[PDB]
């Protein structure tokens, strides 16, 4: 990005700048992802194939579709882009647990299975031995029921600080 | 109004001489009374300055008259007339607030009392009120 006018274009950069925005997506740095494509030019956004990978992916994952973005792990332009998308795996399955948590109330075993793609389900446990929502596998899990006292001490400061404010000589 | 008095000798104000010394500034600083003066203030007695020997004890002691007590320091108003005042004065500076805005508007083309008195209701308003609600919030924490 630097000198761009003296250095010739690299036609091996392309690859490496998409590997990178892939990186990014897989550590969940999304904010530095796209002010990548920001710096990035408008054009190979949509012309090349090696930007426009991650640039897919991360469309695809901020839309809500996991499945397109599981089903999207075929088309990887080149070998470069790989152990990124085992990182993004691990990402996804945090986002879904993210949704798990600040929504779904009282789910169940089989659909947490179906839905947060889990391994073998003799390691079902996996998420709930490490991310572990204190579950409290209750046949159906429970979710874990995961999710009226007056401040009167804040209140007070409050309306001390209008006193002083209307008594203060200024 | 109380005041001390001593009687000056009959020959010493026939003789000229003046009927008190003078020797410093203290003593003065008091205005004579015009009824004192028409019946005679300085040409048969003259007022002597009248001092309160006042002591700290017997000060504290005067102010247990009226001193409050935490009581109702700590006592909240009766909160329907609370209300009812609050109503009442918000509605007194409504009007007020109309007529502001004329004296404003028509002094600000040709070129006070409804200003004064909208400063007044505001700042009992603002007093009132916040003394309450400081004093509620007093009464929901040391209560429990």
């Amino acid at each position: 990005f630097d000198y761009k006018e003296q250095l010739p274009e690299s036609a091996y950069m392309h690859q490496l700048l998409g590997l990178n925005l892939l990186f990014l997506l897989s550590q969940n740095r999304v904010a530095e992802f796209h002010t990548e494509l920001e710096r990035l030019p408008a054009k190979d956004i949509q012309t090349n194939v090696y930007i426009k990978h991650p640039v897919s992916l991360e469309q695809y994952l901020m839309e809500g579709s996991y499945n397109k973005v599981f089903l999207a792990k075929g088309n990887i332009p080149a070998e470069s882009y790989t152990f990124f998308i085992d990182i993004l795996l691990d990402t996804i399955r945090d986002e879904i647990a993210g949704c798990i948590e600040k929504a779904y109330e009282k789910i169940l075993f089989t659909e947490a299975t179906r839905i947060l793609f889990f391994n073998t389900p003799k390691k079902m446990t996996d998420y709930a031995k490490k991310r572990g929502w204190v579950l409290g596998p209750n046949n159906y899990y429970s979710f874990a029921s995961q999710q009226t006292t007056i401040p009167s001490t804040e209140l007070a400061k409050q309306v001390i600080e209008y006193a002083r404010q209307l008594e203060m000589i200024v | 109004v109380i005041d001390a008095f001593r009687l000056i000798n009959a020959n010493m104000m026939v003789l000229g001489h003046e009927p008190r010394q003078t020797t410093s500034n203290l003593g003065h600083l008091n205005k004579p009374s015009i009824q004192a003066l028409i019946h005679g203030l300085n040409r048969h007695y003259y007022s002597i300055t009248i001092n309160y020997r006042k002591n700290e004890l017997e000060q504290k002691m005067l102010l247990n008259l009226h001193k409050k007590s935490w009581m109702e320091g700590l006592t909240l108003q009766d909160y329907s007339e609370h209300c009812k005042h609050n109503e009442s004065v918000v509605k007194e500076m409504l009007e007020l607030a109309k007529n502001y805005n004329k004296a404003v508007e028509e002094e600000d083309k040709m070129t006070q009392d409804p200003k004064r008195h909208l400063e007044e209701h505001v700042d009992v308003l603002m007093t009132s009120n916040i003394v309450q609600c400081l004093a509620a919030m007093l009464d929901t924490v040391v209560f429990k």
